[PDB]
């Protein structure tokens, strides 16, 4: 696997509901601790990196 | 004008200083339960000027992060919201708690809040009133409350309940109260004039809400066979007694009122809601989980009506992707872990893809 996930490009050919989903996706996997998150500005892309807890798939 | 962002520092589950936006004309805020969405409906209520009971705590320091735990954070917070409108530079309204007490504050120069309350009236923010917020389990009421609870709402908007102590003494000084009253000369005079007051200030206000709603109706319902009535249960002296609200739902025969499922009487509450915008606009709505009893026709109508409405801006607060996926953006809410909860805000926007397959 990688060392970081851009939202943006996991979105990239996605349409409107299935690129809502993945970003509710890293909110709850941040509850979950399952990654951290970073946001340099509002609207720019959004980082994710490992977490603190193991997480399946 | 538009609300362009909120700044909020320290304010329940908002530790340190965060910016909240910025927003779209139709903006959802989503997270996972517990995340603290409802502690930022709170934060717009208090830079709104809500009193401290009806944010859940008993004493105003409580709101400070930190503070339910004996553990406060800062000894301040405080919410902010910019105002923009076209041709003018942003206004910050704040509000500040410092030394366990409230700070108003208009771009930086602290105001009292008789001042702050008197500006926000003219953008069409009124702190009494509160049209313009509807919370969480709460839309409902609003088609279903009690008929004299409607007209004190009309009294209150259209200032005609500023008269209601003059009506009052007036009405008794002519006899009102006595076995058989007799009313006659400057003392009747004297009560059909304010009588006269009280009811054209009443009257300015609800009959363009009562003439505006069926077509809102209507316009929510996407339907002709839809209607929507507003009337007084006292022509004569509206303000006296209850304001009647009927509804026959799009394409149905017509039911009472509380024989409405949920969602039904969601859309009429909403209709009221944007009949009273119709005559006094709010530069924007907060709706808290207003899509809660709606099935996902009601959600495609409601959505629709913000988006090709969006004369106010909508902020809503959902847990239904049926209808956050149709807002312009999105402000998601996520916990951290501490000594108590930790609330940040990510930003993400949907105009960038289809809304098609």
């Amino acid at each position: 696997g990688a060392e970081s996930i851009s939202l943006l490009e996991l979105c990239r050919n996605t349409n409107r509901k299935q690129a809502a989903a993945k970003f509710y996706s890293f909110l709850v996997l941040k509850k979950q601790q399952a990654i951290e998150l970073t946001q340099e500005e509002p609207y720019s892309d959004i980082i994710a990196t490992p977490g603190p807890r193991f997480h399946g798939s | 004008g538009f609300l362009k962002l909120i700044e909020i520092e320290n304010f329940k589950s908002y530790k340190g200083r965060q910016i909240i936006g910025p927003f779209q004309r139709f903006t959802a805020i989503i997270g996972p339960n517990g995340s603290g969405k409802s502690n930022l409906m709170d934060a717009i209520s208090f830079v709104l000027g809500e009193k401290t009971s009806n944010l859940r705590v008993k004493t105003l320091r409580d709101l400070i992060h930190g503070a339910p735990v004996g553990k406060p954070a800062a000894n301040r917070a405080f919410v902010s919201m910019v105002y923009s409108e076209e041709g003018a530079e942003d206004r910050t309204f704040a509000r500040v708690i410092v030394g366990g007490s409230s700070e108003y504050k208009i771009n930086n120069k602290v105001v009292q809040l008789h001042e702050y309350s008197e500006e926000l009236e003219k953008l069409g923010i009124l702190i009494k009133a509160r049209n313009f917020l509807v919370f969480q389990g709460a839309v409902e009421s609003i088609a279903m409350k009690n008929p004299k609870e409607r007209t004190a709402l009309f009294e209150e908007i259209s200032r005609s309940g500023e008269l209601a102590q003059e009506y009052d003494k007036r009405k008794k000084e002519m006899g009102s109260g006595s076995l058989v009253p007799r009313g006659s000369g400057s003392a009747k005079q004297a009560f059909e004039q304010i009588k006269k007051e009280r009811f054209d200030r009443f009257n300015a206000c609800f009959e363009s809400v009562a003439t505006n709603i069926d077509e809102i109706y209507k316009a929510l319902s996407r339907n002709s066979s839809a209607q929507a009535f507003l009337g007084p249960e006292n022509p004569e002296e509206p303000y006296l007694d209850g304001i009647n609200y009927n509804c026959v739902a799009p394409g149905k025969r017509f039911r009472p009122m509380d024989n409405l499922s949920g969602g039904e009487k969601t859309v009429a509450a909403l209709a009221l809601l944007f009949a009273i915008h119709s005559y006094k606009p709010a530069p924007f709505f907060v709706l808290d989980q207003i899509d809660a009893a709606l099935d996902n026709t009601n959600i495609g109508k409601v959505a629709n009506y913000i988006k090709e409405q969006s004369n106010f801006q909508a902020i809503v607060i959902s847990l239904k992707e049926e209808f956050y996926t149709k807002a312009e953006s999105l402000i998601g809410v996520y916990p951290e872990q501490g000594d108590c909860v930790i609330s940040k805000v990510l930003t993400f926007d949907l105009t960038k893809y289809p809304d098609a397959n």
